[PDB]
């Protein structure tokens, strides 16, 4: 069945943006198609630049407590010129009036492809885990030790990250199964008849006269039936699958007080108030639409086989 | 898992009538005679054979490891599942192994909220706000809210998908489709 | 009359992830009715997926959770969202399309609406058998 795709129903164009400078002609998937008819991909969402009328007189300040970042984010206590990479390479440590103080005298190697990058953004009707949503290598304070791993080394666990075990866990299981079924049925019919008859009559007459007669009859007749019937059938089924995760790491993303990266920051500074589901399902395949909040780095493997008779 | 049964049943008739009539008159000479013979045999048979063989076999297997170096630590994983050649130095390795990265055995447990500090600026409050909170915690969601499965079916939690683990002779999710499954016989005659 | 009917049906599958891709897919080749497992691999194979591994467990939080508090319009942005996320999953799914034939599980990959069929039936739509049925025809030949 060539199914179409009824997928035009259009609204009414919503009030326009000031300060984001857009409009929301809206719209609504309604059939897919569930054959090899016409496919149709035909995104939600339509946008359009508009005069602003209103003054946007609402800004976003400067957090109105310490020295601004080159980005729109502020300084708590200590990201001044101690070594604490937040904006830049050299946009925090640009002006550098002391000494290059040291954050930490130990030699603790960085987080070199590690869980450093716990961002997630998986979907739920998509597919596997996205990229990092938000900024993992700030740090606020002093460092938190991360004396674990296979070799010697001391990695370094970013603020943004509550929590980053080292459990080499592994398991593995492993099934099978086997199904069987046999019938035979055998029949023997046979059936026999005979017939035979006889007729025998003599006449004699002699009371010169004289006279003699004599019949004679046969009959001969046999109907043999035979009737054979046979009937088999053999079934088998066989199942088993054998599956092994080999864990690495765990990590567990702080819930709340998270920095956040300057490009997300920008999306959501540069986002609507009016229910604009144009742009939101165009940004929420952007970032996925929920992050990770525990994870679990590592692999597995799993085979599946099947068999009937 | 194994059944049979066997049925063997057999039938033969066998039937047959035999008449013989002969009669002669004599009576100057008159000779009168007749001879009437009759023969008639039946015979019937039946045969029907029931022959029906089931076996079932169920398997399964799951092991689990961990700590040391994920070197020797798995090493010692491929040799134990159907090796049969146990090494004297892969556990030896695995000694030092574990003491490089070891991990929690035997845990004893503890309430956090016995853990705030004391004497500070709401302890106590915050203190029996969090007793309320850890016991609202485990009896908020958990398998005693969600549904029960079928046949038994030992329902577990995994971040918002309330399975069921279904036994081992019965079939996945929902414990709904048996797949034991049953054998079925029709002894009819094939029409072509 | 004499009449002899046979089916089979076979499947397998299997998947891989983790580790260089040297060393995964080598452990791959040999799994794959290999029947002799070897020692080095699965050693070298402890070491591969430590460079490069790969989400098992995955513990899930909403997105509009993570928003920045105290920002410009923060709480009415975060509540548009949670309209947005909810209608996001109820919008387009397999339970707005169609449903397949024989219990064909309904899948939906970027517009494709298909449903795997079972084993013993064939392809698209679950129309079509092919079990086929066995015919038999006593018929004298004509020539
Ligand atoms: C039903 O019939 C089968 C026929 O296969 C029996 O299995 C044996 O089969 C061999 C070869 O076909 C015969 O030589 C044997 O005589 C059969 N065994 C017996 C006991 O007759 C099977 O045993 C029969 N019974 C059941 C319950 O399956
Ligand atoms: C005639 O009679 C004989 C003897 O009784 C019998 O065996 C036979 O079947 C009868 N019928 C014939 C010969 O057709
Ligand atoms: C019935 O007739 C068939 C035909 O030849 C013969 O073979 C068979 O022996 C006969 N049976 C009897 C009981 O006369």
């Amino acid at each position: 069945s060539h199914i179409d795709c009824r997928m035009s129903p259009w609204s009414e164009w919503s009030q326009c943006d000031p300060c984001l400078r857009q409009m929301f002609r809206s719209r609504s998937i309604e059939v897919f198609g569930q054959f090899n008819g016409k496919r149709c991909t035909d995104a939600v969402g339509d946008r359009r630049q508009c005069v602003p009328t209103e003054p946007c007189e609402d800004a976003e300040d400067d957090c109105g407590n310490d020295f601004q970042c080159s980005t729109g984010r502020c300084i708590k206590m200590r990201l001044r010129c101690n070594g604490d990479n937040d904006c830049g390479d050299f946009s925090d440590e640009d002006d550098c009036e002391s000494e290059p103080r040291p954050p930490c005298r130990d030699r603790v190697v960085e987080e070199s492809e590690l869980a450093r990058t716990a961002g997630y953004g998986i979907n739920i009707l998509g597919m596997d885990p996205l990229s990092t949503p938000f900024d993992n290598e700030f740090y606020n304070g002093l460092c938190n030790r991360d004396r674990d791993g296979n070799t010697l080394t001391y990695y370094r666990r970013p603020w943004n990250v509550a929590s980053l075990i080292y459990e080499t866990k592994g398991e593995k299981n492993f099934r099978t199964e086997h199904y069987e079924e046999q019938i035979e049925a055998f029949k023997s019919i046979i059936q026999e008849k005979t017939s035979n008859f006889n007729a025998a009559i003599s006449l004699k007459f002699t009371p010169s006269l004289h006279g003699k007669g004599s019949f004679r009859f046969s009959y001969s007749k046999n109907e043999t039936y035979q009737l054979f019937l046979s009937y088999s059938s053999k079934k088998e089924k066989m199942f088993l699958h054998v599956k092994g995760e080999i864990h690495l790491g765990r990590f567990v993303m702080r819930n709340r007080d998270v920095v956040l990266t300057t490009t997300f920051v920008d999306d959501i500074k540069a986002l609507p108030t009016t229910y604009e589901k144009g742009e939101y399902f165009a940004f929420l395949e952007t970032y996925g639409t929920h992050y990770s909040s525990s994870g679990s780095l590592g692999g597995l493997y799993e085979l599946i086989y099947v068999l009937d008779k | 898992a194994s059944m049979k049964r066997k049925g063997v049943e057999l039938k033969d008739i066998k039937r047959c009538l035999g008449y013989h009539l002969d009669v002669s008159l004599a009576f100057s000479e008159i000779s009168v005679g007749a001879e009437f013979n009759k023969d008639d045999c039946v015979k019937r048979g039946e045969g029907r054979a029931v022959n029906i063989t089931s076996e079932n076999l169920i398997d399964d297997v799951v092991s689990l490891i961990r700590g040391g170096t994920r070197k020797y630590a798995f090493e010692l994983k491929e040799k134990l599942l159907r090796g049969t050649v146990i090494d004297v130095t892969d556990f030896v390795n695995w000694a030092s192994s574990i003491n490089d990265a070891p991990v929690l055995i035997s845990q004893k447990l503890s309430p956090i909220y016995n853990l705030v500090p004391v004497k500070m600026k709401n302890a106590h409050l915050k203190k029996q706000n969090l007793e309320r909170a850890i016991e609202d915690y485990i009896n908020e969601f958990s398998v005693r809210k969600c549904h029960t499965c079928q046949n038994g079916g030992t329902v577990i939690l995994m971040d918002g998908k309330c399975l069921c683990a279904c036994p081992f002779k019965f079939e996945g999710i929902a414990c709904e489709i048996s797949k034991q499954k049953i054998s079925e016989g029709l002894p009819a005659l094939e029409f072509p």
